[PDB]
RNA sequence: UGCUGUUGCUGUUAAAGGGUUCGUAGUUGAACUGUGGGCUGUGCAGUUCCUGGUCCCGUCCAUGUCGGAUUUGGUGACCCAGGCCCUUGCAGCCCGUGAACAUUCAAAGAAACAAGAAACACGGGAGUGGUUCCUGGGCGUCCGUGUUUUACUGUGACUAAAGAAGCGUGACUAAAGCAGUCAUUUGACUUGAAUUAGAAAGCAUGGGAUAACAAAGGAGCAGCCUCUAGGCUACCGUUUCGGCUUUUGUUGGUUUUAAAGGUCUAUUGGAGAUUAUGGAGCACGGCCUCUAGGAAUGAAGGAGGGUAGUUCGGGGGAGAACGUACUGGGGCGUCAGAGGUGAAAUUCUUAGACCGCACCAAGACGAACUACAGCGAAGGCAUUCUUCAAGGAUACCUUCCUCAAUCAAGAACCAAAGUGUGGAGAUCGAAGAUGAUUAGAGACCAUUGUAGUCCACACUGCAAACGAUGACACCCAUGAAUUGGGGAUCUCUAUUCGCACGGGAAUAUCCUCAGCACACGCGAAAGCUUUGAGGUUACAGUCUCAGGGGGGAGUA
């Protein structure tokens, strides 16, 4: 019963990150695993993907550079009004300078910064500091 | 609406429901309202179909709906 | 552990109102049995009878006598023991004497060493207890 | 010294088939030539069934419960994947 | 895990990656479609069909080679059963333990196992039912 | 007061996971339809040509095997390099694209066409548009004829003052107030009195990632378009006579012709997402035939189902037996004690106990093998043979295609003791009796003994029902083991046994799935660890149950 298929994957980066391993294999690639990890990739926290084809659901080998200290999603996934940025920014991030906060928007899966600067609002997804 | 329960003579019963937001918990909840809505013999709806519903004066005690289309 | 989800706060409300009557500090707030209990009735002060002068033998280790008397309520008819809170003070106060009595300060309950009284004694036929005992008033005699 | 995403021969030789990076099947097609006739009948590696010759009906197979044993010297010609 | 009991054990077949039929299979599909049916009206399932095809004669998948599974195969000619299988064999299981039940009437591991197998034929029948492929009608008894 | 916890609690031992399983309302729910391109100038990263600073080749030595040097060495290897728009990717900018593919090329994609489009095309109105708008085409208006919302988000409308936030302002300051300030008089400031928030719902309009609603369930279907010619043909309406399109000057009446549509035949051009010159039947061919059928995402280290080893097991029901033992009874012998205890005594004995052989009868029970083993949802489950339905694990390129997870209410099961009616009654044995012990002692000990213990059919549902640890899912390192199933050896290939339940059985090496068990991190600590109490203030995978100082009290 996987439940969000984030959740698993964000984990097990997490997860293997704090163990200081120099790859994870993800189970249940999907639509919104890449667009989250292609904002990791942005911002340096990833180096690599292969998604491998299975015909199914394919299998992500993300190459770590070591520079992650947390992966989270947000469960219930709360809106966030731009004005709202404020408070994600407060309670799930250490320090107003170097985290990221990541939402669904009308434009797509975006940062907290990419979105104050486009004026969406959305979705929370999940953060990595 | 969806139509509820037909049984009533040329009147029917619509379901609205809604999704209400606790600000506390910031979730949401189930919730439905139902209303006494009259169709005219024009319309045949059938449990289940959604209906477009208008406003009228009061006509029976509870009745101050009409139906004006039924979407199927 | 408890239950998330977007379309969960029906569960999230019930939960609570369950839970919050195992609360004490409004399981008392809560219950009329509270209230019918609480002699005065809910009121921070209320006014006595004097019935009768009562030494209680001061509780555990510590050997008094504290100075207490009995009163008769004048809204409810209830009766209470009540505490004369300084030296002496028991002779400013006479049988049948109208008596404004206080709570000791620990809401419903006897403030420590005296068993079971939770009530002392503020004014004495109108003129405050403490202004007589310190010299300031002089009773009126009636 | 790995790569997760190109593993080893000798890392997923020992993998269960659905462990694989891949998910593939362990079985295969054998060519079988019938022992009473000459005549040459597919059969499947874990055959499940009683697997009989077309010309003759000599049950060519034996169900067992992993993988399927070919009859008494039959020949058995391995058939591609493709 | 486990519909109804726990096991949690995994065997399953894995379907390859490489879905074109093999070099080695000359047979056409108007030739496979036709020994479903054939096999069909000998009063077989299709969980068998495929079997005595791969077995036997060789073609791994059905869909594969003819375009289509083995069910739209035998709907489209009408074959098809009037009850899922899934559900049949869950009928099918139940009214021998109902058989068996009926002189020993103290044999209490099989009077909880059919309490689970009949809370199935309700699932199953409720999934069928919602899809449309049983008649709304359709009860246990 | 994070002691009510959505943010944000706790539940092995402190208070707290229901005894187990099924299960409705409810909550939660897997993947997919989807990197648009090219051109220019400019920032980044990964084959022309030039190096000779390498290793390889070779030479000289030959050195028994750990010297070496040797030049050209050698398009070999390699390298550090270049304003090569030859490279590819990529940043940023300009800008073009009917822009995938196909299709058109006329004055600049016009027309047809492809795609989209109801905010649309298709016909129509002068009582439309400030006197019928613009330059045969085009907007505006109205009507007739022929498919999407919602949450969320952005913006915007719509909304009493006081109150709150706020601008301005020396009421002497301040709490306030909405005032005042200035010339220089016989007014000036166009005098100021801004602005914001204010749940939910309702309104309009952008956006379309994440989601929800509805529909579907795939043979439960399904339109090829187009030029022209001909033929026939009212059109609606029905209860009886009803309706009817302009033009002919106008109205009433009649009637024709004509288009329109329909329908029948005729072939003009082109399609087609599934081969008709094809399949089918009687290597080529006819003949005769019968004539739609293949256009669907995938098959989840999710669920259900199938088949196979006649696989695995103290799993469950039934029927026959079997085994020694406790007790009892005769038979067969013997003669004085036996039993029981710390020591005794109550109890049994010359009317023959104890003891010893062989049996017979009854009821229970399944020792040793028996384990940190297996099976079962838990409770529980141990002889053999037959027998009846099942269950898991594994095997598989079978089938199916979201059917699922957890669960108020509800249902079933639940050890021992109990309870009801029949049976049984060997052993043990609440109550009871007796002897000891003791200051006392029905207690603990001993000889007894009723209910009971056992069975069938009903109830009860009250455990330290424990792992004091809810269920489903993921991640997680190590060593030797173990029970099922499977695979390889037939770099590991090897041992022992030898028609008949047997091309077998067990073992060895290695792998693998599934079961019970004997580094991080966490924790108040004890300790837990791929069998979590870990991956949690860096707090969020889902559902549910219970706890809120100790008593009173699981009482009234």
């Amino acid at each position: 019963t996987m439940m969000s298929v984030l959740a698993n994957a964000l984990r097990t980066i997490a997860s293997a990150e704090r163990r200081g391993k120099r790859q994870v294999l993800i189970r249940p690639s999907s639509k919104v695993v890449v667009k989250f990890l292609q904002v990791m990739q942005k911002h340096g926290y990833i180096g690599e993907f292969e998604i491998i084809d299975d015909h199914r659901a394919g299998k992500i080998v993300v190459n770590l550079n070591g520079r992650l200290n947390k992966c989270g999603a947000i469960c219930p996934r709360f809106d966030c009004a731009t004005t709202d940025y404020e408070k994600w920014m407060k309670n799930i991030l250490p320090s107003r300078q170097f985290g990221f906060v990541v939402l669904t928007t009308s434009l797509g899966i975006m940062d907290h910064e990419e979105a104050r600067s486009r004026n969406t609002g959305g979705k929370v997804l999940g953060f990595f500091y | 609406g969806i139509v509820h329960s037909t049984k009533m003579h040329r009147t029917i019963i619509i379901r609205r429901n809604y999704l209400h937001f606790i600000k506390k918990y910031q979730r949401y909840q189930k919730r439905h309202k139902s209303l006494a809505v009259h169709c005219s013999p024009a319309f045949d709806p059938k449990q289940g179909d959604e209906v477009v519903v208008g406003q009228c004066r009061p006509l029976s005690k509870t009745i101050r709906y009409n139906v004006l289309e039924v979407v199927s | 552990t408890k239950t998330n989800g977007q379309n969960a706060a029906r569960k999230l409300v019930r939960l609570r109102r369950r839970n919050r009557w195992a609360d004490k500090g409004w399981k008392r707030a809560h219950t009329f049995a509270a209230k019918k209990a609480n002699p005065f009735g809910g009121s921070s002060h209320a006014k006595g009878i004097v019935l009768e002068k009562i030494g209680v033998g001061a509780k555990q280790p510590n050997s008094a006598i504290r100075k207490c008397v009995r009163v008769q309520l004048i809204k409810n008819d209830k009766k209470i023991i009540a505490f004369v809170p300084n030296d002496g003070c028991l002779h400013f106060i006479e049988e049948n004497d109208e008596v404004l009595v206080s709570g000791f300060g620990r809401s419903g309950h006897a403030v420590g060493d005296i068993p079971g009284v939770r009530f002392k004694i503020v004014k004495v036929s109108s003129v405050g207890l403490y202004a007589l005992y310190r010299q300031k008033k002089e009773k009126p005699r009636n | 010294d790995a790569d997760l995403s190109y593993p080893t021969v000798r890392t997923e030789r020992m993998k269960h088939k659905r462990r694989r990076l891949v998910q593939g099947p362990n079985s295969y097609f054998m060519d079988v030539s019938c022992p009473r006739c000459r005549q040459v009948t597919v059969v499947y590696s874990h055959a499940t069934t009683a697997v009989e010759c077309k010309g003759c009906s000599k049950k060519l197979c034996r169900p067992t419960g992993g993988k399927a044993l070919l009859v008494e010297g039959c020949g058995y010609r391995r058939k591609p994947d493709h | 895990v486990r519909m109804h009991g726990n096991g949690r054990g995994k065997a399953s077949s894995a379907l390859p990656y490489r879905r074109t039929p093999p070099a080695w299979l000359k047979i056409a599909s108007r030739n496979v479609v036709k020994m479903v049916c054939k096999s069909s009206r000998k009063g077989m399932m299709p969980s068998q069909i495929g079997m005595e095809l791969r077995d036997s004669m060789g073609i791994a998948q059905v869909k594969n080679v003819t375009g289509r599974k083995i069910l739209r195969i035998l709907k489209h000619n009408g074959l098809a059963p009037e009850i899922p299988e899934d559900l049949y064999f869950l009928v099918k299981r139940a009214t021998q333990m109902r058989k068996h039940l009926e002189r020993h009437t103290t044999d209490r591991d099989t009077k909880y196992r059919l309490i689970l197998v009949e809370s199935r034929i309700h699932r199953l029948a409720r999934y069928y039912k919602r899809v449309k492929q049983l008649p709304p009608t359709w009860k246990y008894e």
